[PDB]
């Protein structure tokens, strides 16, 4: 429909609500490729339109924004879509993104390793991931919730995000996270996000918009992943990329929202609503400072 | 008193038909910016194209230190605009070329401070 004119297409409400059984993904255009605008590399395409879809969220928006980008690096060695966030996000945010394999970025400050080596003093705004393993695109093995990566994440939005903070992470019919889900319910709304460049593919984007820190809804997250890909079972999604051409409106508007630090007792109701419309953001407004964990060893006779 | 020269490395490469070095990140934009040739974010004209600036640098593209003093990096975190005569070799342009000190224009390709 007038979909094509999107930057891509949001999980519809009704399929998030229904209690599907997990079916194998097949989509009716697979295999077929967006035509990209000459000499745009699919990661730019894809992390444009994930970043026009998110400009129609309610983001928290603070000044001093502090974002993490894992899976950052690519084959090639550079970092496309860190490139694009850097672009998106407000002149002067801080960026921190991370990937197994070495890369050259753009970002403020880059760490090479797995990611469960990764810890951070602060806080943080806005957590994206394209953390990907191929081999799970395995179509002669059960479909389980993976664990892996998506452990890490789980933990460390619940222990490093910002009240009010939003996440995005990827996902494909294989690479996916029941508890992921289920942490979906602690943002005040969320949605699984397929780009118009890569609706070929089974992967999405899980966004989190504005963290509570606590269960809004109770999610099962082996039912929503099954109902997500009821969802893309039954709705081809024309490839796409028209929105790519319209650039005028792509920077993220610096709302510069308001940061306070807040214990546990003194979040009230007033407040949740304020995280709710991405008003408030609750975190310290100190340093940001970053490792990550090495592990040493002797290889000498 | 030995330190590689990249620099040097990469012009004798290309002069003896090399395949310039790719995957240099080219942004989407509208090309109605100011022209400048290497900004906070992406300001090509109708005559240019924008680049992530790592993915443009030798150095950082080679993994070899920067001939700056302290290491610092010019393009790095930064967004340079390329004609796009030029595109094929965003690494090759940026090593040749020199951004003009008062106007921000690259030298040659946007630099009108001599008339
Ligand atoms: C953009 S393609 C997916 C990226 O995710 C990265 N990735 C996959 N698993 C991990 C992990 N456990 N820790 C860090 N990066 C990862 C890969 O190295 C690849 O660059
Ligand atoms: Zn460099
Ligand atoms: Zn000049």
């Amino acid at each position: 429909s007038s979909q094509a004119w999107q930057p891509g297409v949001a999980m519809p409400n009704l399929y998030k609500m229904q209690r599907m059984l997990l079916e194998k993904c097949d989509l009716q255009n697979y295999g077929d490729s967006a035509t990209l605008p000459k000499g745009i590399m699919m990661n730019v395409a894809k992390y444009t339109q994930l970043c026009q879809y998110l400009n129609t969220l309610t983001l928290a928006v603070p000044y001093n924004m502090r974002v993490i980008h894992f899976g950052a690096g690519s084959d090639k060695g550079v970092a496309p879509g860190t490139a694009v966030l850097r672009q998106w996000l407000p002149t002067g945010t801080l960026l921190v993104d991370s990937d197994l394999n070495d890369f050259v970025s753009d970002a403020d400050s880059t760490l090479i390793g797995d990611c469960a080596t990764v810890h951070t003093a602060n806080k943080w705004d806005l957590i994206i991931s394209d953390m990907y393993d191929p081999k799970t695109k395995n179509v002669t093995k059960e479909n389980d919730s993976k664990e892996g990566f998506f452990t890490y994440i789980c933990g460390f939005i619940q222990q490093k995000l910002a009240l009010g903070g939003s996440v995005a992470i990827k996902i494909t019919e294989h690479s996916w996270n029941a508890d992921l889900y289920k942490l979906m319910g602690h943002f005040a709304w969320w949605t699984a996000f397929v780009t118009n460049v890569n609706a070929s593919s089974s992967e999405a984007f899980l966004i989190g918009c504005n963290y509570l820190g606590k269960p809004r809804e109770q999610i099962d997250g082996y039912v929503m992943h099954a109902n997500y890909i009821f969802w893309r079972n039954t709705n081809p999604i024309q490839l796409s990329s028209y929105s790519l051409f319209d650039m005028s409106k792509f920077p993220l508007k610096l709302r510069g929202t308001a940061v306070m630090s807040l214990k546990e007792g003194q979040i009230n109701d007033m407040i949740l609503s304020l995280l709710s419309k991405g008003r408030l953001i609750i975190r310290e407004n100190n340093r940001v400072v970053i490792s990550s964990d090495v592990l040493v060893n002797n290889e000498n006779c | 008193a030995f330190a590689v020269d990249a620099a040097k490395a990469y012009k004798d490469y290309l002069a003896s038909g090399g395949q310039p070095i790719t995957n240099c990140v080219k942004m989407l934009c509208t090309h109605t910016g100011t022209g400048q040739a290497i900004t906070v974010t992406p300001e090509a004209n109708m005559d240019q194209e924008s680049f992530g600036g790592a993915s443009c640098c030798l150095y950082c593209r080679c993994h070899i230190d920067h001939p700056n003093p302290k290491g610092f990096c010019d393009l790095k975190g930064k967004y340079v605009q390329i004609p796009t005569t030029c595109a094929n070799d965003p690494v090759g342009f940026t090593l040749k070329n020199t951004v003009c000190t008062v106007c921000g224009m690259w030298k040659g390709y946007g630099c009108s401070c001599d008339q």
